[PDB]
């Protein structure tokens, strides 16, 4: 047992779907908690997508998962979508929320609370590591890319928000006006933690068992260290 | 025979429940959940808290307790077909677990996010806190545990050439644990 | 909403809002409502709230049920943060456009720098109509006149869809062959590679080139349309014009101030002394958004929020006219459900049992001095 190559190919397929789901939503889940926690956001508002901070932190704080899941999926499956799978995860996460809550519940216009576009970067990462399949290599040029591409990647969206207007006697860009018109409040609680720091790890991950095999290898969040490759990207702005 | 739509339950069970919640807070987030110091907040929101905690303790008790006591006592010999039937049902647990994580960590969290932006808080117990923290997290950490326990107590991995695949299926769903074995560092 | 749960003595010793007024109380979608008033930044600013070196003049309401059309403090438009100077006193003006039907509790707040949204009195304003009615037009220095409600909406969408699609496309492409267990094992026993098969690498670099190409093509297309563009305008306005109040003519000195626990009233013993010629009377003590009036001397007409106006809340042992030259000591009691409903009563938990308010004196022909008092406020239990 189990029977034929016909059926084997079958269970291994219906597995692929179930697994892909798990992998994908568990990413969406913890990846979104990450972005959130570290960036109370620039991402939230059109008028925070600036040239210095937004351009600097976003690709930096964001390589982590790509980098990590990259070193599992390619190393162990030769599946080269490590990076992009995370990015798609975050994006769906953020959108369903921006739409059904940010606008849906409290009424912020979508043209305001839209998220930053991320796919390009991830493709650069995924492909660069696929072709010329050294991590070291991807870490230097691949992250480099992810970093740089970020802003130009958002420019087609951002740009029309940056057309100038004389608003009651002061220069302001569209986006400025947006945040000025659509009243938000303070910032106002943070330590979104106790069970998020620990508890809801050390029931998810005991992964361990006591049996080892923990692909708890993220020495490939060295692959992070393309912050440096990143933080060119901002001295890139003016 | 094989893997059933209990997996259908596992998906809808959250989705109905949470879509009810989203309705419930959608309608009471405005009217009741605005001013915490008002009596309608006591009844529609505060009461909600102790309702869920009790329910959570209770479920988590019966749920983990259930599986542990129904732990497959002598599993030394139980067919490879069950060692297949099982790390299917096991996967269903892990699907439910992920779905749960999704709601808790993406949905309800970035919602709390929006909520903070629009009302200056009156308690550490806003609607979206009653929901994000004390309803969402518990639910999915409970689902978490169950998954873990099921596997620990059910599957014995827990102490052409289509060919070089087809027959790599005696102790395959080792895979089962290259993946609980790698949500691993993925989650934290 | 949001005050009440916040430390009573911060709420007493931070910003005093007075001469508050609301142009209208019921308003149709797309109609305007104007909020005016003065606010004084208390000279004894708590510790533990960064001075308002960079503060911002905000509005408290459940999201954009109004949009803020304009906000002025001093003569000036204030779309930035501003530097407020302690002790000083300013006039503001906030202009709101209605956008969502409902009864909203609108406050004039003040966001400060380090610690604290400083939330002024809230007034309920009702909006009738359909959100589908709302418009937010703006004309650019670029000729075009756009509706902010939806400007660039479709564009945003396209790009996110387009890219999202690609991410899918790439994962999709690999996921047409089997994804996990066969691939896993093939890596395991024997070398991998059999499984990434150039022309896979053709496609890979296909994507890679295509992507950077689309990015620059797109970017310079975005640049051809929208050739005139500026960076986000920001940075704290300094130089806020304060209000040139004249020296008050009454001076008051407060020895003892007490409140019953539990209770609804604060009492203080003030020595009022009336310099400058015209018999003066005490008409009001404003403390933390809550206004206590002697209805024998002063009567609000501003439509002040009901739950915060104590119409005859304020009682003075002797409030006959105080003749000019004279000086008397008087026992004064601020009393109202409001004192408990807004939890000023919670001063008992604050680590600094000192209060602060404004007194308003009116002379015979009805012109008024305002003096500010502050002192320690001691509980009594027995
Ligand atoms: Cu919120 Cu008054
Ligand atoms: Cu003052
Ligand atoms: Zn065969
Ligand atoms: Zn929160
Ligand atoms: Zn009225």
């Amino acid at each position: 047992a189990v029977r034929s190559h016909a059926e084997a190919v079958q269970v291994s397929r219906t597995i692929d779907w179930m697994a892909l789901f798990v992998v994908f939503f568990v990413i969406v889940g913890s990846y979104h908690i990450h972005a959130m926690l570290t960036m109370g956001d620039w991402d939230f508002w059109s008028d925070w997508k600036d040239r210095r901070l937004w351009v600097t932190v976003t690709p930096i704080v964001l390589v982590t998962f790509p980098a990590a899941v990259q070193s599992y999926l390619w190393e162990r499956y030769r599946l080269p979508w490590g990076a992009t799978v995370c990015v798609l995860g975050l994006l769906l996460g953020e959108w369903i929320n921006r739409y059904f809550n940010f606008w849906g519940w409290t009424y912020f216009p979508i043209n305001f609370v839209f998220p930053a576009s991320l796919v390009p970067g991830a493709i650069i990462l995924d492909t660069v590591l696929m072709l010329s399949g050294s991590y070291l290599f991807t870490a230097i040029v691949g992250a480099m890319g992810w970093g740089l591409i970020f802003y130009p990647g958002n420019w087609p969206i951002i740009a029309p928000l940056h057309v100038p207007v004389e608003y009651n006697g002061m220069l302001m860009s569209i986006a400025d006006i947006q945040g000025y018109n659509y009243v938000r409040t303070g910032t106002p609680e943070y330590i979104r933690m106790v069970e998020k720091g620990t508890l809801r790890t050390f029931g998810k991950d005991v992964a361990p068992v006591s049996a080892f095999f923990s692909a708890f290898m993220s020495i490939l969040i060295y692959f992070m260290w393309h912050f440096i490759g990143r933080w060119f990207s901002n001295e890139r702005f003016l | 025979l094989l893997d059933k739509k209990w997996l259908t339950f596992a998906l809808a069970i959250y989705t109905v429940f949470y879509l009810w919640v989203r309705w419930y807070e959608g309608v009471y987030g405005w009217s009741a959940g605005l001013d915490s110091f008002a009596p309608e907040f006591e009844t529609y929101w505060m009461n909600f808290l102790y309702t869920e905690i009790v329910l959570e303790i209770v479920t988590a008790s019966i749920l983990w307790g259930y599986l542990w006591k129904t732990r497959d006592r002598n599993l030394a010999a139980l067919t490879p077909r069950e060692e297949l039937r099982r790390n299917f049902t096991h996967l269903v647990w892990l699907v439910a677990y992920a779905w749960a994580i999704y709601w808790g960590a993406s949905y309800f969290t970035e919602q709390d996010g929006t909520w903070h932006q629009t009302i200056v808080r009156d308690t550490d117990f806003t609607p979206s806190h009653i929901i994000e923290f004390y309803l969402s997290y518990p639910i999915y950490i409970i689902t978490g545990f169950a998954a873990f326990i099921y596997a620990k107590t059910r599957l014995p991995f827990f102490a052409h050439t289509f060919w070089f695949m087809e027959e790599l299926f005696v102790a395959p769903l080792h895979y089962g644990f290259v993946i609980f074995g790698w949500l691993a560092l993925a989650v934290m | 909403h949001g005050e009440k749960s916040q430390a009573a003595f911060m709420r007493m010793r931070t910003i005093h809002w007075y001469d508050l007024s609301w142009s209208k109380e019921k308003v149709k979608i797309n109609e305007t409502v104007e909020i005016k008033g003065k606010f004084h930044v208390f000279e004894g600013w708590p510790e533990t709230v960064d001075e308002p070196d960079v503060a911002f003049l905000n509005v408290g309401m459940p999201g954009p049920v109004f949009i803020r059309k304009e906000s002025y403090i001093g003569g000036q438009l204030v779309p930035r943060s501003v530097r407020l100077e302690i002790g000083k006193t300013y006039d503001f003006r906030v202009v709101l456009k209605a956008r969502r039907p409902g009864d909203w509790h609108v406050h004039t707040m003040m966001n400060v720098q380090g610690g604290g949204p400083i939330i002024g009195p809230g007034k309920w304003i009702t909006v009738e109509g359909s959100m589908s009615e709302f418009r937010n037009p703006v004309t650019t220095l670029t000729g075009q006149t756009v509706d902010l409600e939806n400007y660039n909406e479709g564009n945003t969408y396209f790009w996110h869809a387009f890219w999202f699609a690609i991410g899918v496309a790439w994962i999709g492409y690999w996921s047409r062959r089997p994804i996990f267990i066969p691939r896993l094992l093939m890596v395991d026993a024997g070398r991998a590679d059999e499984l990434v098969s150039a022309t896979d690498r053709k496609v890979a670099m296909g994507f890679l080139a295509a992507t950077i190409l689309i990015v620059v093509m797109a970017m310079s297309s975005a640049n051809s349309k929208y050739p005139i563009t500026i960076p986000l305008q920001a940075g704290t306005m300094r130089g806020m014009k304060p209000l040139e109040l004249p020296a008050p003519t009454v001076s008051v000195k407060v020895e003892d101030a007490t409140y019953r626990v539990p209770g609804r009233a604060m009492r203080m013993k003030l020595t009022i002394t009336n310099h400058g010629n015209s018999p003066i009377r005490l008409g009001e003590f404003y403390t933390a958004s809550v206004r206590f009036l002697d209805s024998d001397v002063y009567k609000d007409t501003t439509g002040y929020p009901e739950d915060l106006l104590a119409e005859d809340g304020l009682s003075v042992s002797d409030n006959s006219p105080l003749a000019p030259g004279e000086t008397r000591t008087v026992d004064v009691t601020a009393s109202d459900a409001a004192w408990e409903v807004y939890r000023l009563s919670d001063i008992i938990y604050d680590p600094d049992s000192r209060f602060a308010g404004l007194l308003f004196f009116f002379d015979a022909t009805g012109n008024r001095q305002v003096v500010q008092i502050d002192a320690p406020l001691i509980p009594s239990f027995m």
